[PDB]
RNA sequence: GUGAGUAGCGAAAGACGGGUGAGAAUCCCGUCCACCGAUUGACUAAGGUUUCCAGAGGAAGGCUCGUCCGCUCUGGGUUAGUCGGGUCCUAAGCUGAGGCCGACAGGCGUAGGCGAUGGAUAACAGGUUGAUAUUCCUGUACCACCUAUAAUCGUAUC
RNA sequence: GAGCUGUAAGUAAGCUUUGAUCCAGAGAUUUCCGAAUGGGGAAACCCAGCAUGAGUUAUGUCAUGUUAUCGAUAUGUGAAUACAUAGCAUAUCAGAAGGCACACCCGGAGAACUGAAACAUCUUAGUACCCGGAGGAAGAGAAAGAAAAUUCGAUUCCCUUAGUAGCGGCGAGCGAAACGGGAAGAGCCCAAACCAACAAGCUUGCUUGUUGGGGUUGUAGGACACUCUAUGAGUUACAAAGGACGACAUUAGACGAAUCAUCUGGAAAGAUGAAUCAAAGAAGGUAAUAAUCCUGUAGUCGAAAAUGUUGUCUCUCUUGAGUGGAUCCUGAGUACGACGGAGCACGUGAAAUUCCGUCGGAAUCUGGGAGGACCAUCUCCUAAGGCUAAAUACUCUCUAGUGACCGAUAGUGAACCAGUACCGUGAGGGAAAGGUGAAAAGCACCCCGGAAGGGGAGUGAAAUAGAACCUGAAACCGUGUGC
């Protein structure tokens, strides 16, 4: 449905009406990382070797239904279908038409 | 991979069975005991090319 | 054939006696004669006495149950050509 | 156990009624007579019921 | 919870100087003192199954305390042709090819097997480790088997 | 169709768009103990024999290969005793054993307290235990039957007959069947009389010994006597037993319609507004309560393959009736009777029909049995050989799904790694356990401390949710203050 390198549009959150990219996709919790879409402030452990007494700031998961894939030829995000007659499933954006990458 | 590019020689099976288990998978299980972390992935990987060389002899029966 | 798993480096009843003797630790179900013949078709050294004996299986407890380690078999063996058989 | 060679006829059980119907139980038994009747290889010794003798006794 | 800060603290001689430590009547080292000594001493069976040993621990267990430990974490420890067994033998007993009995299950028993608490059976001193010693290595031995062997004896002999 | 390396957190070293991980079918490996099977044993271990093979100048040591006991076909081979028979030595042999679902079924054996207001015949009960046999079901089964009509036409299971007829220290109590309505519904093979051969008789025998042909019933049916038909008819679930070609079902899987903006909020699925799809408003999750965000549902769609169910195509195999009347046949120690027991609803009672132990013991179609002692005529039926599907009883399991059923002292003994800590020599007994938050963002740094544990600062909607982690009752122990 969503994976990493194509674009975003948060519908559902503190951080809603923000574009952006994935990240890396937790498959099993359905989980996705957007960047600069909830980011964190974790009390790191500065005994460790890198950094010398911080707070690191990296961005925490949001659920696959927060998320919304975006073809802005009408200025939406939409939803996703799949037509092929070619072998292998080009997924298909409903509500526009056109072929997505 | 490995798994077809088997079916080389049937002489050759033995000839190399006996190349990768007696010569470097126990070479490979002494430097583990005296002090290496560089490769012990290549311990899985020289045991799973042992499989694939004594699957293919079943074949030829 | 391959009946040495590994060899064994402790403190000082196997690396303090490294003039003449090694310490391996082979496998179960083989005997004293079988090392003779193995730690020679491999290092190419002849040896002179090979000693074995066999260590139960001990207690351990991580978390909330408990377990036992794994048995095992351990040999001595004491060349007479060569030496070196450890690196 | 014990069984008519030729017919097959064994023993059985039943109760054992008194003059005032207290019944303990019992057992029959076959009128079994060991008799050297005549078969393939040895005429064997055997156990043969006294009913099956009336006609078929071999020696 | 009350009983209550009550009954206990499981025979029995300790005293001091020094260290150690955040902390010492209790731990370690020293001198004096007392107790067993046909045993409270020294080796092996039965049984238990890591407790043994060095380095770190102080929440729980120890009838108090604890720097300590038979308790917790890490890493180690058990070496045999000759000692005790098996590859040798049989007692009481147990099991039993055929066989003999019994509603079924099954009970008894001959040849043969199993079974030491007994018969047979070739190695002893000294040294050493933080933990093993007739096992490891120092010096001298001995019983079984195999291979070369020479003096060889020959219907010798098994 | 892009992330994966069981719990997996944690790092390490890697593999994958030349398709990895993950899912389904089919083959390969499957150490030692176990019916244990070379012998031994205190299961998971110890000792061997004969063949080929490595190794050593040679023994010691290793690998593969086999070797239990009965049975029954065989080949030998001397039997005490000449012939010859029980013994013995071998080749083979998907033959046998044990495990179970403690469920249902059929046989063998088979109690007690209890009810009778005591108790013995009786009831509890042919039940519980135990033992043997199997099956996907098993058992019963093709009228020596029910019955009293111008009778119908195997068995089994439900409704009614009926708590009626009966049996009963006539007490307590036990308790039918046929009729009638239904679920289901097929019937067939031997024995004998006999004809033809081959090993023993001039034998007198087609009968005896073996093996093939014949032949199956009561309206009396077959041997034997006669003609009139001889290709259609099949089953391998009964009745004799041996293959292909694609239809459909199962174990992976794919597509699958339609909502946008504001208010309170830490967050919209909420209320207020406008839109839409609907063979799809079942259900679960997503920062709160979603027909339209996600996984899906109604509906279509899909098999390289391995089983499974049937259609027709082979292929095996097969004679079908009638009339006559002289002769032969139509299951024997069988049926039944007396003595003793069991079972039929029925307790020896006037006791039929049915089986068991013991002795007695038949008739042969003008025969034999039954119709509740028995006898006489009318009436139905053919005993002493065997094999048979379905309707029916169950559930340790696999898949979809329901509930005016439970919600952590409940429902399984068990939501936690349960028949586990722990108790017992042994069989056997047997508990305790669940919840941070939406997301670990699980408290960086300073300070008192030896450390625990604190107090600030910080993350968070809230730590007065800090792993003694949701809400936090009473008992019981505290500190403060008006009378
Ligand atoms: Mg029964």
């Amino acid at each position: 449905h969503i994976k990493k390198g194509d674009n975003v549009k948060v519908i559902a959150g503190k951080d809603k009406g923000k574009e952006g990219k994935v990240i890396a996709t937790l498959p099993k919790k359905d989980r996705v990382v957007v960047e600069g879409v909830n980011i964190m402030k974790k009390h790191q452990k500065p005994t460790q070797l890198n950094p010398e007494g911080g707070i690191l700031e990296t961005e925490a998961a949001i659920h696959v239904s927060n998320v919304q894939l975006l073809d802005p030829k009408t200025n939406e995000p939409t939803r996703v279908g799949y037509k092929f007659v070619d072998g292998k499933k080009v997924r298909i954006a409903k509500k526009s038409g056109e072929e997505i990458k | 991979m490995k798994a077809k590019e088997i079916r080389d020689l049937t002489t050759s099976e033995i000839e190399e069975q006996i190349k990768s288990s007696k010569e470097e998978l126990f070479n490979l299980r002494f430097q583990l005991a005296t002090g290496q972390l560089e490769e012990t992935a290549r311990i899985r990987t020289v045991r799973k090319t042992i499989a694939r060389l004594k699957t293919v002899a079943r074949e030829r029966e | 054939r391959d009946i040495l798993k590994r060899p064994v480096i402790t403190e000082k009843s196997s690396e303090a006696m490294a003039e003449d003797k090694y310490t391996f630790d082979v496998d179960t179900r083989v005997n004293k004669t079988q090392v003779k013949m193995a730690v020679e078709e491999i290092f190419n050294v002849k040896v002179a006495s090979v000693n074995i004996m066999n260590y139960k299986p001990k207690k351990k407890r991580m978390g909330r149950y408990q377990g036992y380690t794994n048995k095992r078999r351990k040999a001595i063996v004491t060349l007479k050509e060569g030496s070196d058989d450890l690196f | 156990g014990k069984q008519c060679f030729v017919t097959g006829r064994k023993a059985s059980t039943g109760n054992r009624r008194s003059h005032a119907l207290n019944s303990t139980k019992r057992r029959w038994n076959a009128n079994l007579q060991k008799v050297r009747i005549l078969v393939d290889g040895k005429p064997k010794k055997v156990w043969v019921s006294a009913r099956a003798l009336k006609s078929g006794k071999v020696t």
